[PDB]
Formats: C-alpha cells, structure tokens, sequence
C-alpha cells in the first residue's frame, strides 16, 4: 500500500490503480513455505484486511492484489475469498504460483513473452497468446510485470502492443518499472553520483538490478 | 428388363453445387439383394468404456421387419480373428420407453469386453461383429456383420479426444475423381490413394463434400 496521498492524486488526475498488500516472501524455499502455513495466516490477513479497510472508498483503485512473489498457499485462497466477500466491486488478482491459480480473477503473469513459451516446471510462463486459449481457460490476461526496462532495454515492446490490440482478452500490462532505484553518494570533492547495490558496503547485494 | 431414366438436372441440383466437374449417370454400383421376409432391417453398434479404457461394453441394437414371433432371437457375437471374445442372445422386445410400451420388433444386446484392443489411425485394431437372426431352437434366418473398432470420440474441456488423448489431425480433403472415369471410383484407385496418404503422414480425410 502506498502513501495515502497517492490514491487521492490518482482519483483526481485519473489513473487506474492496482492496490497491493504488503506481502512478499520471495526468498523462502519453496516460495510458498509461509503462505501455505496456517500459523502465518493471521499476519498475512492483517496486511490484506487493513489495506482494504483503508483504501476501499478510492475510485482509482479498480483491482486488489494479494501481494507479490509468495508462491501460492492456502492463505492466498482464504484471503482471496475474504476480499470477494467484503468488496464485490473490484476483481482480485495475484501472480504467485503460476499466474493462473484459484486465487486470481485475472491471468497476471510476469515476463511471459508474446509468442515464445517458457515451460518452467510447475510454473510455466506460456506465450500470452497461447495462455488465453489453454483448455478450459476463460479469464482476461493482464501482465502484472512485463518489458523489464533495465538499462538499454524495451526491445520488442511493439510486439506486446500489437498482440494487446489484436486479442480482445489480452488487456495490456504493467511495465517493470517506473523509476531507477539509484541512490546519491558523494565523492571526495563533494560531487554527487548515482549508486546501486554494493556501493554502501552492503553484502550480499544484487548490484545494478535495482535500476 | 430394367429401364432407368436419369435426369442430369433436378431440384436436387440446387443442393449439389460443389466445386467440381458437373457430370451425370449411373456412376456407382448396381446390385440385387435377396432378404428373407423376416429380416434384420437395421442394426447399430456402440462401444462405451470405463475411465482408463480397460473395460468396454458393446451395445448392439437390432431391428427386424416381417413376421414377429416368440421363437425369434438375435445373437450378436464378437470375434478377434478366429477367437470369439463375447456373445449374447436375446428374444425381441426392448425396454418400455413410454405409456404405450416398447419396441416389440427391437432388441438391444450388451456384451462385456475386457481389455479391448482399441482402434486408432495409428493401430487400426478391429473386431468382427456377427448379427444372427434366428429361431431359438437354432435355425439361422440370416446374418449381417460389420467391422467393429473400439474407440471413444469426445470433446472435453475444449479438446477433441480419441480414446482419452488429444488428436492432431494431419488431414486432407479428397474428392472422388479419376482422369479417365470421371466420378466413378474403383477399389484400386481408393487403395492407391490411401497408401499414398499414409506414406505421406496423413491420418485423416474429409469426404468433400458428400
Ligand atoms: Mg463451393
Ligand atoms: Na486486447
Ligand atoms: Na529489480
């Protein structure tokens, strides 16, 4: 959840908002170790329920998200249904556990390609055109993350937009991401420079992957 | 002496506008068939399966015309080469279907078949079903027969399945055409076509358009 003023500004200037619970357990092995554990359900529930209680009156918020990169656990299913019960006015989405689980109203993959399949075990990233028509699948597809804009990037961006325009159920996506997470440091002359992972003696780190 | 007057054009021509040579005549086989007065007038063969296709039921519905009597029976026997794998005998008189009763001139035979050899384009396993119309005391009136292929075709969850597996149709449309004989088909030409089709990795044909 963002600073409260953000939603007011989105209401007034006009932007659609996905409001996302503060739950990410990416570093767990496997990713759902905590989110499938009922002992962590109370802690997770508060991050979802208190978000909805705070932000539910904002017209800019059109979709609720259960968080990010936390695999798919039974706690997600429970909280998906809680939201659907208290606020039928907004779809609920969640990418974890393969982007098309029972905890999401929208197929919402991250970095699924336009034409090329990436058949990872358990959590494949299908071609987005292919994904829509998998046997029994009916949901819309909106990428929660695509076109990773790291450094000299966005090659093939036009391929996504051609597909979005051609396929009714491909309804767009969210570019990753808006702004480089670089920090300012100062040299011996006091002159500022842009710093990334490792530049503060932080270790382990992931270097320029924050930009 | 037979006399046959064949018209090139008829009201039927309005339903025969296929993209092909427009020809006419007696262009398929002519035959003479003798049937007994009491006869098999229709029969349908169905094969249903359990979940893993390890058990099947062959259901044969048989209809008669002519002299309906209590001594009448139908025997359906199922053969795998020279081996009889299943057989059933019953008198006529189907189940009650409405307020007026049932079909006294019909019978449905149900044969259990364990571990049936399944039919596909890949392995065209066939059985022979013989349908015998006979008196209970053993007089064959007449017999009809067909090749039986144990297979299920169904669409499930958006997929066309054959024996539970999704097909990939390597198909071709085929008109009945011969450069010398026109629309007359012969066994040799049909076999030549089928051999060439299979040799070129086709597994399916559409009867375009008849
Ligand atoms: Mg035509
Ligand atoms: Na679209
Ligand atoms: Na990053």
């Amino acid at each position: 959840p963002n600073h409260p003023l953000w939603y007011t500004l989105c209401d007034r200037y006009g932007l659609y908002v996905v409001d996302e619970a503060n739950i990410e357990t990416h570093g767990m092995v496997p990713m759902n170790r905590l989110t499938d554990d009922p002992r962590w359900l109370p802690a997770m529930s508060e991050r979802v329920t208190r978000m909805v209680q705070r932000d539910r009156n904002h017209p800019s918020v059109i979709i609720w998200s259960l968080g990010n990169e936390s695999g798919h656990g039974a706690n997600h299913d429970a909280l998906y249904r809680w939201i659907k019960s208290v606020d039928p006015s907004r779809p609920v989405q969640y990418e974890g556990g393969g982007a098309d689980t029972t905890a999401t109203d929208i197929i919402c993959p991250m970095y699924a390609r336009v034409d090329e399949d990436q058949p990872f075990p358990a959590v494949p990233k299908w071609s987005i055109k292919k994904w829509l028509s998998l046997p029994g699948e009916t949901r819309p597809l909106i990428l929660c993350e695509y076109a990773h804009a790291m450094g000299n990037s966005l090659g093939g961006f036009a391929k996504y937009w051609q597909a979005f325009r051609q396929y009714p159920r491909l309804q767009g996506g969210f570019v990753w991401d808006w702004v480089d997470q670089s920090l300012i440091k100062y040299d011996e002359n006091g002159n500022p420079w842009s710093a990334y992972g490792g530049d503060f003696g932080d270790t382990p780190n992931d270097r320029q992957f924050c930009m | 002496r037979l006399a046959v007057m064949v018209l090139r054009w008829s009201d039927g021509s309005y339903l025969e506008d296929q993209d092909m040579w427009r020809m006419s005549g007696i262009f398929r086989d002519v035959s003479l068939l003798h049937k007994p007065t009491t006869q098999i007038s229709d029969f349908h063969v169905a094969t249903r399966f359990n979940d893993d296709f390890s058990r099947a039921v062959l259901e044969a519905e048989v209809q008669m015309c002519g002299e309906l009597r209590d001594y009448l029976r139908v025997t359906v026997s199922l053969w795998q080469g020279e081996t009889q794998v299943a057989s059933g005998t019953a008198p006529f008189g189907g189940e009650i279907i409405d307020e007026r009763g049932g079909y006294a001139d019909r019978v449905t035979l149900r044969l259990n078949v364990e571990n049936p050899k399944l039919w596909s384009a890949e392995i065209p396993n066939l059985y022979r079903a013989v349908v015998e119309l006979h008196t209970a005391d053993g007089t064959l009136i007449e017999a009809e027969a067909c090749d039986v292929g144990f297979r299920e075709v169904r669409i499930e969850n958006g997929l066309l399945l054959l024996n539970g597996k999704p097909l990939l149709i390597r198909g071709v449309n085929r008109h009945e055409h011969h450069p010398l004989h026109g629309q007359v088909m012969d066994e040799q030409t049909m076999v030549q076509d089928i051999l060439l089709m299979k040799q070129n990795n086709f597994n399916a044909v559409r009867c375009s358009h008849y």
